[PDB]
C-alpha cells in the first residue's frame, strides 16, 4: 500500500512501554515487523497473516504485537532496553512476495534522560594555503557534545540545501570511548571553488537537527532542557 | 536449514570497474531471491528479483544477476562502478512459503580515480573569534588510508569522499582535532602512513 509508520523518530528512557504503528491501504493479508542493525541486516520480529494470526520471527523476545485490523499491525517494546535501539521497518506482502516497506522508525532507548545534550556546532573556514595550492576551498563543520547519537547534518548555501561537494562522516565518534553514555562528535566537509568562497555575498550554514526530549518530559537540571531542536553555525565568504 | 550469505560487510571497487556483490543461499529447492539497495539515509529499494522465470535477471540502472542453481548463487553485477553506487546492498530469499529473510548486507565503497593527487595537511580556523581550529588531510589517492588516533585527546575521522559536481572533481579527506595546547597539524596524522610528498604549509 501506501504503508505508513508512526512515529518516524522517537527517544525513550529504559523501562517504558513503547508502541510503533504500521498502517496499509491495500489490505494485504501479510504484515511484518523487522529491525535493522549494522552488520545484521533486517531481522524479523513478528508477522501476521490476518487478524488474530501472529507468528514469531527470529528476534521476538522483548516485543509483542497486535493485528487489530486488516489494515493495522502494531509493535510494542514491552519494557524498553538500550539494545532495542534500532531502525524498525514494517512491510506488507501480496501472495507472490511483492513486498512494500514503510519508510522506517528510528528509535533510541537511553538509560538516563539526564544525559541527553544538544550539539554545539562550529564552522571552520578554508585555509589560505588550500586556496593558493588548489584554487578550491574546504569548509569543515564540527558538531560536538551531543547525546544520544540521533542527528541529521545538512549544508545550506544562500538559503538552499546542497548535496554536491559534501561528505559527512557515516557515524559519529565517541568523545570518551571508555564510557557507556559518552557524548558524540560528527564532522562534515563542504568544498567549493575558491572563487565562490571569495565572494563576500555568499553565505554558508551547517545545520544539525538533533532529536532529544519532548515538551512532555520532566527536566530537573539548571542547564537548558535538551529538546529536539536545530543547532547551526555559519560563515560568510571572504575576499581577503 | 534455509539461509542467505553475503561475503564481507564492507567492500571496495575502483571507479569505472566491474561491480560484483556476492550472494549464496542454502535452500534445497530453489527459492525466490531479491537484491535491495539502501542509499545513504533512506529506506529499501528493490533492484531485481529471481522469481523462476528468466535466470538472467535485469534490473534498473544496468544491474543484473544470474541465478546459478549448481553453485547456489545469485551474484549482483553492474558493468561500471559510479560514485552514486555507494550504498548498502542486501540479498534476500523466500523462506517457509511465508516471508523474506535478509542477508547481513554489504556496503559498497567506490574508490575515486584520482589522476593528479595533491596530498596535503591544512589548518582551518573557527569562523568565530575563538582560538579553535581543526586539521584537514586531503587530496590523497587510493593507496592512502587514515589510522585511528593513538592519543585519547586527539580525534581523527574516517576518510570521506566528496564529489564536487561543479568541477566534476572527487577528493578524499579526513579531519583531526584536539582540545590540547600540545596539538599541531604537523603531528595530527603521525599515526597514519601518508604520502612522502604530502604538502605541509608553513
Amino acid at each position: 500500500a501506501d504503508v505508513t509508520q508512526t512515529p518516524r523518530n522517537r527517544i525513550t528512557k529504559t523501562g517504558k512501554r513503547i508502541m510503533l504503528e504500521c498502517s496499509q491501504t491495500k489490505g494485504h493479508d501479510r504484515m511484518y515487523w523487522y529491525r535493522q542493525d549494522p552488520g545484521l541486516g533486517l531481522r524479523l520480529i513478528y508477522y501476521s497473516f490476518d487478524v488474530k494470526d501472529i507468528n514469531k520471527g527470529e528476534i521476538s523476545d522483548g516485543y509483542s504485537v497486535s493485528r487489530q485490523a486488516q489494515a493495522k499491525f502494531s509493535l510494542s517494546l514491552e519494557s524498553a532496553i538500550p539494545n532495542q535501539t534500532a531502525l524498525y521497518f514494517c512491510a506488507t506482502s501480496d501472495e507472490s512476495y511483492g513486498y512494500t516497506f514503510g519508510s522506517g522508525t528510528r528509535l533510541t532507548v537511553v538509560e538516563d534522560l539526564n544525559k541527553v545534550s544538544p550539539p554545539e556546532v562550529a564552522v571552520f573556514e578554508p585555509s589560505e594555503a588550500e586556496i593558493s595550492h588548489t584554487q578550491k576551498a574546504t569548509l569543515v563543520c564540527l558538531a560536538t557534545g551531543f547525546y544520544p547519537d540521533h542527528v541529521e547534518l545538512s549544508w545550506w548555501v544562500n538559503g538552499k540545501e546542497v548535496h554536491s561537494g559534501v561528505c559527512t562522516d557515516p557515524q559519529p565518534l565517541k568523545e570518551q570511548p571508555a564510557l557507556n553514555d559518552s557524548r558524540y562528535s560528527l564532522s562534515s566537509r563542504l568544498r567549493v571553488s575558491a572563487t565562490f568562497w571569495q565572494n563576500p555575498r555568499n553565505h554558508f550554514r551547517c545545520q544539525v537537527q538533533f532529536y532529544g526530549l519532548s515538551e512532555n518530559d520532566e527536566w530537573t537540571q539548571d542547564r537548558a532542557k535538551p529538546v529536539t531542536q536545530i543547532v547551526s553555525a555559519e560563515a560568510w565568504g571572504r575576499a581577503d | 536449514a534455509q539461509s542467505v550469505t553475503q561475503l564481507g560487510s564492507h567492500v571496495s571497487v575502483s571507479e569505472g570497474a566491474l561491480v560484483l556483490l556476492r550472494c549464496n543461499y542454502s535452500s534445497s529447492v530453489p527459492p525466490y531471491l531479491f537484491w535491495y539497495v539502501q542509499y545513504p539515509n533512506q529506506g529499501l529499494q528493490l533492484l531485481l528479483k529471481y522469481t523462476s522465470a528468466a535466470t538472467l535477471v535485469k534490473g534498473i540502472n544496468g544491474f543484473e544477476a544470474e541465478f546459478k542453481k549448481s553453485e547456489t548463487s545469485f551474484h549482483l553485477t553492474k558493468p561500471s562502478a559510479h560514485m552514486s553506487d555507494a550504498a548498502e546492498y542486501f540479498c534476500a530469499v523466500s523462506e517457509q512459503d511465508d516471508k523474506i529473510i535478509f542477508g547481513k548486507g554489504t556496503r559498497l565503497h567506490i574508490l575515486p580515480n584520482i589522476q593528479n593527487p595533491d596530498p596535503a595537511v591544512y589548518q582551518l580556523r573557527d569562523s568565530k573569534s575563538s582560538d579553535k581550529s581543526v586539521c584537514l588531510f586531503t587530496d590523497f589517492d587510493s593507496q592512502t588510508n587514515v589510522s585511528q588516533s593513538k592519543d585519547s585527546d586527539v580525534y581523527i575521522t574516517d576518510k570521506c569522499v566528496l564529489d564536487m559536481r561543479s568541477m566534476d572533481f572527487k577528493s578524499n579527506s579526513a579531519v583531526a582535532w584536539s582540545n590540547k595546547s600540545d596539538f599541531a597539524c604537523a603531528n595530527a596524522f603521525n599515526n597514519s602512513i601518508i604520502p612522502e610528498d604530502t604538502f605541509f604549509p608553513s
